């Protein structure tokens, strides 16, 4: 079966370089074209180049030129593309991607791998509860998750007890640092009664608080 | 460079639904086309080459059409698992170049937002900073929009906005709302407000609270 | 006494004269009660055997035509003789044999054809340089060795057609030399440029006027040319009474029989004639290479001397070659064709260095041997040809010729002659195993059983239908 | 010994079409018997030669055939930047034919491609083609393993390696029990010769039309070399498969190299990835050693014999005189793990330029004795040069040194009788194996049947 496993997430300073690598597995790296993809959220899917692993010919986007360098070595059944000046819009997933049978198609794709730039240091987050106000039958609360990096962090409710009916955002990048939050809900008779508490990870910095949700 | 306009960028059908999915091409690129599709937070997976060939183990639900600069994905009898991230990508010419890309999302019928909205912690304040918080929960369309309001006037810096992927088991979206300020300026001010618009409502949900006070 | 001609009591003069050459009949009438017809001819006389009545055929051997040899092959228009004598007759009588002699002669200042056939693909570039003074160069060395030289030019490359030939762009079929800087011809396989004349400054000016073409594949197309430079007599213009060089010069492997098909081509070489008047193969893209078989039939039909004058990292496969097509020489060629002078003379010499003789239309029942006298009067029993001869030297071969038994035919003629010569010495045999007295017989003789019987030789024999 | 040399049966094709080129026997799903016939200069659309083929059902009576119809246009693909093309005038579609199970295998060695981008291009070479057939259900696939897309310069600063640019693929041919394709290329690499397998199963698979340069990634070619005695030694030319080490698992090749080592000639016997087993070096330059190769086991040993043909081979005859007639080469596979030696017979032709080895086909047993015999074509053979087919019957010691039958050409002068022969089929199944013979000089093919032996 045909795989290509691509390396680790990658998280490198602004103006240094990276070197991703694409493993084939279950067949012969030298066999076909071997592409490289980057994607952002707002900008979208693009073509970065190709090389033919058998000779080391490559083709690039001219808008990547002096930026990305393809290489392989067939020896280790691997491909790799070089990173440098990183800034903070290099900053994406990268794929690497091959044809089925058509020679110029692009059908099979690695997992993926993340490449973030910044210059931030790892850093652990603030949590702080969110009670509502000074009354209706159902309850919400929250739980803000502030200045941490880098990413990622578990945030659960009464440590995994508390689970159906609970929003967890998606982190956001606030200058340099990420922030998230997440909401649940519940009925009056249930808070402030039973105790609620806030559970957030950041195994980066390796600090576990816990902060319980106090009325007002 | 050959540019791809796909759309529709998004759609909200239901199971066993039969879409398509157009893709349009600045010249003609002869059937050197192909179809992509991203399962939600996962990677890529080929649907189809040279216009019309199914790649290897993709259901033929699945087919593909068009010619000159004009093709066409179309998926008869959705399943659960066709909801995701398509996109097209011509080989034509170098550089190879891809579709603005279309998500299927699940249709569902509408709902207001569930408006929450909670002042800064003791434990922030107390820290020199200060963020009110707003929560729009389980509403559809994803089309919405937040306003924040200090003194009954519009603020627009310092607001962060965050939204969820459409939940699994109601298909309702959600969205936070965050604004930062500075302990001393959050306390020049005694009135904080956060105002919904969607489509469910013609008048803008309301959700305000006063400092020095409760 | 009794000899094996009486022991074998022999019923006819016919019979009696197979039984051994020694033998001898008897026809006369007088001849004692028990005395045997068939004896030796002096046993014979000895019993007052009427001298006329003896049949004794006697095995001999005469000459018809003996023209000395020539001194000079200059002259003439080939009244010259280098084979003497030319002409006898052989008498032989059942399971006889008589011995005669032949001389052959390597004749001095005889006429001379040498055609130059050229590879001309892109590496003999520079050897197209080098041999523009050479057709004034070879007239004056040769002029050494005979007064009647004549000398043409043909060139070749190969099939023109793919994979052979470059077939795009458009542009390099009319340039094959586009993709680099110069400019060169379309691709021929063989084309006649200058039929053999003794005005050697038209080979000058011809070769000056010449360039070359660019193909895919190392080995030529030289074997199409040899062929079609062997077959097209009147256009090469060979002439009868001359030595015919043909000089093949290349610096690469060559295709052969069967390697046609990698370009569509099955259609066997036919041997024939196919240059035109525009002086083109024109077969060449519709017939294949031709195999050594064919070549050699053809060289040797038309008597062609053929020089391998190759470069030496060729130079071991074409001697292979040398060796399964007999009379051809090689020549080591510089890479630049610079020392084909010296070369060309060097294989000349070594043409006419051997005289091997070669037989023709010997009946079943002759069988011949030889002995062979080179050099200095050396006699080389059971040899029938000579070596390390130089022009102008002589050899003579002493032949004897042993019938067996007695054919249905009396008169046949075989042919005893040089390879590569013109001249022949005919041999007109006949077989002398009857007796004159047949020639009178008497059938349905009144001695014979009365009728019953035919008369002949003295005795009477069974009728026919008996 | 036993084949019907009075009752034949004729198959026809177009004028000039050389019908009978390539022939094989073919059984569809039913195992039903036909045959298959390549006429590689048969009319194509634009009125040009560019070859065809002709599944012929059985019929004593023989006649006339339906085509087997194949897409003869030509086609151009303009994709990343470039423009691939293929050329079929003259491709010479036919030139050989194989059949396995209900698939034909018919190829197209003299087809022309090229690639162009901007003012380069690879350059229009024959790469050569093959066509797969399942005439049963109408399937269609291709299969053209030298088609690239590097440009002129490329080889050119490269030296030359890896040049697949004038192959020839489908030149010779054959199908493994297992069903791999074999294809010989005798002008891949700058005219060394190679070989492309690959899985019928995996042809048809991975083909789409339209597509031109595709990727069959279970297939395997042979390799290139700087070993001068390789240079122009068409290693490809003729090609067949057998078992000769032991090991029943494993497939080996036979490959015909005619002009091997400056034309000495040569025949090896590979593995499944093309290492050298043994070699068969030619006894005379320009024999054409290796033109013909056969695999057949002759003396009932159950071991394999190899047959090479060198329809070329110079007899040396009275007074220092070589004579034209072809010669045939026996090797008796030894028991165990064994080189092959000397041949154990050699068969010389007699009809001067008749070409004795130019074909050699197993039988199968012909007379039911329990060995197995062969047919060896002499296309020009025979007292009237019209070509002959003579039959030798195996035997414990290996093979009879003098024939069995002789089969005079029924047709006219040039017929090239014998130029192609396939044998070891009982087509009209009276349980005696049957000989087809092709004669594509008069474009048809004959069939003779085997009869009990009188
Ligand atoms: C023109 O024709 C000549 C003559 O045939 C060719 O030269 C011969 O080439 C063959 C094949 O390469 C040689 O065969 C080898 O013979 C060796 C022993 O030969 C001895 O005697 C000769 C006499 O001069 C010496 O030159 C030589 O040095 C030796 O003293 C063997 O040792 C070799 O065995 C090896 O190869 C064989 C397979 O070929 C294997 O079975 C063995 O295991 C081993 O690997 C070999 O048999 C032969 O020596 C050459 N003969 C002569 C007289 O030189 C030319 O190649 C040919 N040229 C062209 C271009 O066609
Ligand atoms: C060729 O030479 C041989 C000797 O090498 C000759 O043979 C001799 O012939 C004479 C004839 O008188 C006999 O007496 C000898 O007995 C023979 N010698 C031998 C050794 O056989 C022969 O005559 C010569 N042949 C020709 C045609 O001239
Ligand atoms: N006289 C016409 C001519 O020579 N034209 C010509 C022009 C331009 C190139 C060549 C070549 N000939 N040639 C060979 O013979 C072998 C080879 N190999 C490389 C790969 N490995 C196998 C050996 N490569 C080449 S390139 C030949
Ligand atoms: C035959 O040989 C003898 C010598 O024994 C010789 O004298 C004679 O000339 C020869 N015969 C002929 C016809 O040459
Ligand atoms: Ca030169
Ligand atoms: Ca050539
Ligand atoms: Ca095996
Ligand atoms: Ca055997
Ligand atoms: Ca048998
Ligand atoms: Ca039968
Ligand atoms: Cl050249």
């Amino acid at each position: 079966e045909v795989q290509l496993q691509q390396s680790g997430a990658e998280l490198v300073k602004p103006g240094a370089s990276v070197k991703l690598s694409c493993t084939a597995s279950g067949f012969n790296i030298k066999d076909t074209y071997v592409h490289w993809v980057k994607q952002r959220p707002e900008q979208g899917l693009e073509w970065i180049g190709r090389i033919d692993p058998a000779n080391g010919y490559t083709k690039y986007d001219p808008k990547f030129q002096g930026k990305a360098t393809i290489t392989a070595d067939t020896s280790s059944n691997t491909a790799y593309l070089q990173l440098s000046s990183l800034t903070s819009e290099d900053t994406a997933v990268y794929y690497c991607v091959r044809p089925l049978y058509d020679y110029y198609a692009m059908d099979y794709w690695g997992q993926g791998t993340s490449v973030t730039v910044s210059s931030a240091k790892t850093t652990a987050p603030s949590v702080y509860p969110l009670a509502p106000v000074c009354t209706g039958s159902s309850v919400t609360l929250g739980c803000l998750v502030k200045g941490y990096f880098p990413e990622p962090v578990t945030l659960t409710w009464n440590s995994g007890s508390l689970s159906s009916g609970v929003h967890t955002f998606p982190a956001v990048l606030q200058s340099d640092l990420y922030t998230l939050s997440s909401s649940v809900t519940v009925t009056s008779s249930t808070w402030p009664s039973q105790s609620i508490t806030c559970n957030v990870a950041h195994p980066a910095s390796s600090t576990k608080v816990d902060k319980k949700i106090e009325p007002r | 460079d050959i540019l791809m306009t796909q759309s529709p960028s998004s759609m909200s059908v239901s199971l066993g639904d039969t879409v398509s999915i157009t893709c349009h091409a600045s010249q003609g690129i002869s059937s050197n086309i192909g179809w992509l599709q991203q399962k939600p937070g996962k990677s890529f997976m080929g649907l189809i080459y040279y216009g019309t060939n199914l790649v290897d183990g993709v259901p033929s639900r699945f087919s593909g059409s068009g010619s000159g600069a004009d093709y066409s994905l179309t998926i008869s009898s959705l399943d659960s698992e066709d909801f995701a991230d398509y996109y097209c990508v011509q080989y034509a010419q170098l550089p190879y170049t891809f579709g603005g890309g279309t998500k299927l999302e699940i249709k569902r019928a509408d709902a207001a937002p569930t408006v929450s909205i909670f002042p800064p912690s003791s434990e922030q304040l107390t820290s020199g900073g200060a963020s009110v918080v707003c929560f729009l929960n389980n509403f559809y369309p994803k089309d919405i929009n937040v306003k924040w309001k200090i003194d009954g006037s519009e603020r627009q810096n310092g607001v962060l906005n965050s939204w969820t992927d459409q939940d699994s088991k109601d298909s309702t979206y959600s969205m936070s709302s965050t604004l930062t300020l500075t302990k001393d300026e959050y306390e020049r001010h005694n009135s904080y407000t956060c105002e919904a618009t969607h489509k469910t409502s013609t008048s803008p949900i309301v959700k305000s609270f006063n400092r020095n006070e409760c | 006494g009794p000899n094996i001609c009486t022991t074998r009591g022999v019923s006819s003069c016919q019979q009696c004269l197979a039984v051994s050459p020694m033998c001898a009949w008897c026809s006369d009438e007088a001849l004692p009660l028990g005395s045997p017809r068939c004896d030796l001819k002096e046993n014979l006389l000895k019993d007052n055997c009427a001298p006329e009545s003896i049949e004794f055929p006697v095995s001999e051997a005469r000459v018809l035509e003996d023209r000395p040899l020539s001194d000079k092959g200059s002259g003439d228009s080939s009244q010259v003789t280098q084979v003497s004598p030319q002409r006898i007759a052989l008498r032989l009588r059942p399971d006889d044999s008589k011995n005669f002699s032949i001389q052959v002669r390597q004749v001095e200042d005889y006429p001379v054809d040498i055609y130059y056939l050229m590879d001309l693909s892109y590496s003999m570039k520079d050897d197209l340089w080098s041999i523009q003074n050479l057709g004034t160069k070879l007239a004056t060395q040769m002029r050494k060795l005979t007064s009647n030289l004549r000398i043409g030019f043909g060139a070749f490359v190969d099939k023109p057609v793919s994979p052979y030939m470059y077939i795009s762009p458009p542009e390099a079929l009319e340039n094959p030399c586009y993709d680099m800087k110069t400019t060169c011809l379309p691709m021929f396989g063989y084309k006649h440029v200058l039929t053999l004349t003794d005005q050697v400054t038209r080979f000058n000016e011809e070769v000056k006027k010449q360039s070359v073409s660019r193909n895919r594949d190392a080995p030529e197309g030289g074997f199409d040319a040899i062929m079609q430079a062997t077959v097209c007599d009147e256009k090469i213009g060979w002439r009868n009474d001359a030595s015919h060089l043909l000089v093949f010069t290349t610096d690469a492997k060559t295709h052969i029989a069967l390697d046609g098909r990698l370009a569509g081509i099955v259609q066997p070489n036919d041997g024939q004639c196919h240059v035109g008047s525009d002086n083109h193969y024109s077969a060449s893209t519709t017939m294949d290479y031709p195999s050594l078989g064919l070549m050699t039939e053809k060289l040797s039909q038309k008597n062609i001397n053929l020089i391998f004058a190759v470069t030496e990292n060729v130079v071991n496969l074409y001697q292979n070659y040398s060796e399964l097509i007999p009379g051809t020489t090689v020549g080591v060629l510089s890479m630049d064709s610079s020392n084909v002078l010296q070369l060309i003379v060097d294989a000349y010499g070594k043409i006419r260095s051997k005289v091997e003789l070669e037989v023709r239309d010997l009946p079943e029942e002759l069988s011949l041997s030889f002995n062979a006298t080179c050099l200095n009067n050396e006699v080389i029993p059971g040899l029938k040809s000579c070596m390390g001869l130089k022009i102008g030297d002589t050899v003579s071969f002493s032949i004897e010729a042993k019938v067996r038994g007695c054919p249905q035919e009396k008169e046949k003629s075989f042919t005893i002659k040089p390879v590569g010569f013109k001249d022949s010495l005919i041999v007109q045999v006949t077989f002398d195993c009857d007796c004159a007295c047949q020639a009178q017989a008497e059938p349905n003789s009144h001695r014979c059983n009365n009728g019953n019987g035919t008369f002949e030789c003295g005795v009477c024999r069974c009728g026919p239908g008996w | 010994l036993n084949l019907d040399p009075v009752q034949l049966t004729f198959y026809a094709g177009p004028n000039g079409s050389q019908f009978g080129f390539s022939l094989d026997f073919h059984k569809d799903s039913h195992g039903r018997v036909a045959i298959v016939v390549g006429a590689p200069r048969t009319l194509g659309p634009s009125q040009e030669e560019t070859g065809g083929v002709f599944l012929c059902p059985w019929r004593a009576e023989g006649g006339q055939c339906p085509s087997l119809l194949f897409d003869l246009r030509d086609e151009t693909r303009n994709v990343g930047s470039q423009t691939l093309q293929t050329f079929k005038a003259r491709q010479g579609l036919g030139a050989s034919v194989v059949s396995w199970s209900d698939v034909i295998v018919a190829c197209a060695p003299w087809q022309h491609w090229n690639v162009l981008e901007k003012t380069e291009e690879a350059e229009k070479t024959p790469v050569g083609s093959c066509f797969l057939a399942q005439p049963e259900s109408g399937r269609r696939a291709e299969y053209s393993p030298c088609r690239g897309n590097t440009l002129s310069r490329i080889y050119v600063e490269n030296d030359f390696s890896w040049d697949k640019r004038y192959c020839e693929a489908g030149f010779s041919s054959v199908v493994t029990q297992a069903g791999e394709l074999v294809l010989g290329a005798p002008g891949g690499y700058y005219f060394l010769g190679l070989l492309a397998q690959a899985p019928v199963a995996d042809i048809f698979s991975s083909y789409r039309p339209g597509i031109l340069l595709w990727h069959v990634s279970s297939q395997s070619l042979s390799f290139d070399s700087s070993n001068p005695e390789y240079f122009d030694g068409y290693w490809g030319y003729s090609v067949a498969v057998g078992e000769f080490d032991g090991d029943l698992n494993t497939t080996e090749y036979v490959v015909g190299a005619p002009t091997w080592s400056w034309t000495l000639g040569a025949v090896e016997i590979l593995d499944s990835y093309y290492q050298r087993l043994h070699r068969l070096r030619g006894e005379q330059m320009a024999s054409y050693f290796g033109h013909s190769v056969a695999v057949t086991d002759v003396n009932g040993d159950g071991r394999h014999d190899l047959l090479v043909g060198a329809p070329l081979y110079m007899e040396s005859r009275a007074d220092r005189k070589l004579a034209e007639v072809g010669r045939v080469y026996l090797f008796l596979q030894p028991r165990g793990p064994h080189a092959l030696g000397a041949p154990s017979l050699l068969l010389t032709g007699t009809q001067l330029y008749g070409r004795f080895g130019s074909a050699i086909a197993p039988l199968g047993d012909l007379d039911r004795d329990g060995y197995n015999d062969i047919a060896v074509a002499a296309p020009y053979g025979g007292p009237s040069g019209r070509g002959q087919v003579l039959v030798f019957l195996g035997q414990s010691e290996g093979l009879r040194s003098r024939p069995s039958q002789v089969l005079d050409s029924p047709f006219p002068t040039g017929s090239a009788f014998g130029f192609s022969l396939r044998g070891a089929v009982d087509i009209d199944d009276n349980g005696y194996p049957d000989l087809i013979v092709g004669a594509y000089g008069a474009n048809q093919v004959a069939v003779y049947r085997a009869q009990p032996v009188v």
